[PDB]
RNA sequence: AGCCAGGAUGUUGGCUUAGAAGCAGCCAUCAUUUAAAGAAAGCGUAAUAGCUCACUGGUCGAGUCGGCCUGCGCGGAAGAU
């Protein structure tokens, strides 16, 4: 039943992404369908606080972006190596 | 009826009115002259038979007069012979011997009532059917 | 101590120890000991770390070792000038990278699992942490 | 007194205070638990 | 009493019961002959010289595993 | 968190009963009200009593407890004109 606040990120890249995670926010991607993918940025602190629940990985995740809210599923979590933070999440648009 | 200073809460045998191994510490602690105390013990000792353990409370007044309100078989010692055997424990969950009913123990709870008036007839029986559990005995009715 | 039975060569080049690690998730049991520093672990410290925490639970649960020494580190004998050939292999190490899952175990309660890893960590020359199996 | 570079609260009553900048542990019950420098 | 008994138990002593007279607390126990060695030198070291005892024989009872294995030469 | 009332213990519960009386530790982990109470950690102790601890009955009347992620500091730190 979790809700995610997010927005569309622009000017992507390696150093661009490294610039993000040193600002308490981290990138992602939403794909799956007859459309184009969506490189979505979402807050780091909020979703890391809620990833402990099993319903974060067993539910149609309600990410809202520019008003338009979609129901997605969590594919994979590319997390940080040794720091307890995380680096990237893949949200398949189920 | 003072405090706990001279209050000793233990005894074992009625018929053996002489200081037994566990009543030894108890007696010596408060210098109990058991001999004349045996004559006062044997007024109520004769009312009960031998084979079922009896405790005592000891009260010493300020003027060297020492008295007591002795007992009849309480909680543990009556439920044991109710099962038939005095012991057989050390393994509550690991042993299973006998099955006893509470209605028959409702009668012996009334015998514990005039002795050691333990709260709520069946809930004291539940407190003591756990002593049966603690003695490795099953109880079902 | 742990040692490779029948490897291909006697000696091996020194080699830098850069980058990150591959073993990151607690993949077998539930409680693991991820490494936070970047060094190397010889076999004697490998044997000593398990020993201290095996007897911390004394038998309990399964304990997996996720690192094995591959690098055959040599040393030169004393009073010997430089050169004259590579020295004989003395001990075997496993190069540790940041974010590497070391010793992992299961079947133990959590509070004593963090306790057993705390007894093991002080025997390690690498700063580690206590990590827990997440889903996926 | 034990000049141990690590100090552990070894009991219940063992309290840790910072005297003269130095961390010191004292105990009301056991005087064997007194230590400093940690 | 407690001290004497703790030390009786210590010398493999069977404290048994704690009796009492008027000014004294009498405690009788069973003690091995092997741990009788210099007992009153250790008795009044714990009782300020105000105690006493008298040793009597009962039986050649059981010698435990640590006491059985000792004297075998 | 303190202060007074206390510790709401049936159960001297087996056992090993020489005592292990919640207080040797294996165990049942029962139950009493279901306003303050685990069949129990700890020195203390031969063993009780014990003072406590868990929990506050009520007194006062406001914020508080411990981890997590980290910025900058302390100790760790003793050498010879």
């Amino acid at each position: 039943m979790f809700t995610i606040n997010a927005e569309v990120r622009k000017e992507q890249g390696k150093g661009a992404s490294r610039r993000l995670r040193a600002a308490n926010k981290f990138p992602a991607i939403i794909y799956g369908g007859k459309e184009a993918p969506l490189a979505i940025e979402l807050d780091h602190d909020k979703v890391m606080n809620m990833q402990a629940k099993a319903e974060f990985y067993s539910e149609v995740l309600t990410i809202v972006v520019d008003g338009k809210e979609i129901k997605v599923k969590a594919q994979d979590v590319q997390r940080h190596p040794y720091k307890p933070k995380l680096q990237h999440i893949d949200f398949v648009r189920a | 009826a003072k405090k706990v200073q001279a209050y000793v809460k233990l005894q074992v045998a009625a018929g053996m009115a002489n200081p037994s191994p566990p009543v030894g510490p108890a007696l010596g602690q408060q210098g109990v002259n058991i001999m004349e105390f045996c004559k006062a013990f044997n007024a109520k000792t004769d009312s009960i038979e031998k084979g079922l353990p009896i405790p005592v409370v000891i009260t010493v007044y300020a003027d060297r007069s020492f008295t007591f309100v002795t007992k009849t078989p309480p909680a543990a010692v009556l439920l044991k012979k109710a099962a038939g055997i005095k012991s057989g424990s050390g393994k509550p969950n690991k042993d299973k011997v006998g099955k006893i009913s509470r209605a028959q123990l409702q009668e012996i709870a009334q015998t514990k009532a005039a002795d050691m008036t333990g709260a709520d007839i069946e809930a004291m029986t539940r407190s003591i059917e756990g002593t049966a559990r603690s003695m490795g005995l099953v109880v079902e009715d | 101590m742990l040692q490779p039975k029948r490897t291909k060569f006697r000696k091996m080049h020194k080699g830098r120890n850069r980058g990150l690690a591959q073993g990151t998730d607690v993949s077998f049991g539930s409680f693991g000991l991820k490494a936070v520093g970047r060094g190397r672990l010889t076999a004697r410290q490998i044997e000593a770390a398990r020993r201290a925490m095996t007897r911390a639970v004394k038998r309990q649960g399964k304990i997996w070792i996720r690192v094995f020494p591959d690098k055959p580190i040599t040393e030169k004998p004393l009073a010997v000038r430089m050169g004259k050939g590579k020295g004989n292999v003395e001990y075997w190490v496993a190069l540790i990278q940041p974010g590497k899952v070391l010793y992992e175990m299961d079947g133990v309660p959590e509070e004593l699992a963090r306790e057993a890893f705390k007894l093991a960590a002080a025997k390690l020359p690498i700063k580690t942490t206590f990590v827990t199996k997440t889903v996926m | 007194m034990k000049v141990r570079a690590s100090v552990k609260k070894l009991c219940r009553n063992c309290k840790i205070v910072k005297r003269d900048g130095v961390i010191r542990v004292i105990c009301s019950a056991e005087p064997k638990h007194k230590q400093r420098q940690g | 009493t407690g001290d004497v008994i703790g030390d009786l138990s210590r010398r493999r002593g069977m404290l048994k019961g704690q009796e009492s007279e008027v000014t004294g607390v009498k405690i009788h126990a069973e003690v091995p002959l092997s741990e009788m060695f210099g007992y009153a030198t250790q008795l009044r070291s714990l009782t300020k010289g105000r105690a006493s005892y008298t040793m009597e024989f009962l039986k050649y009872d059981e010698a435990p595993s640590n006491v059985a294995q000792a004297v075998i030469e």
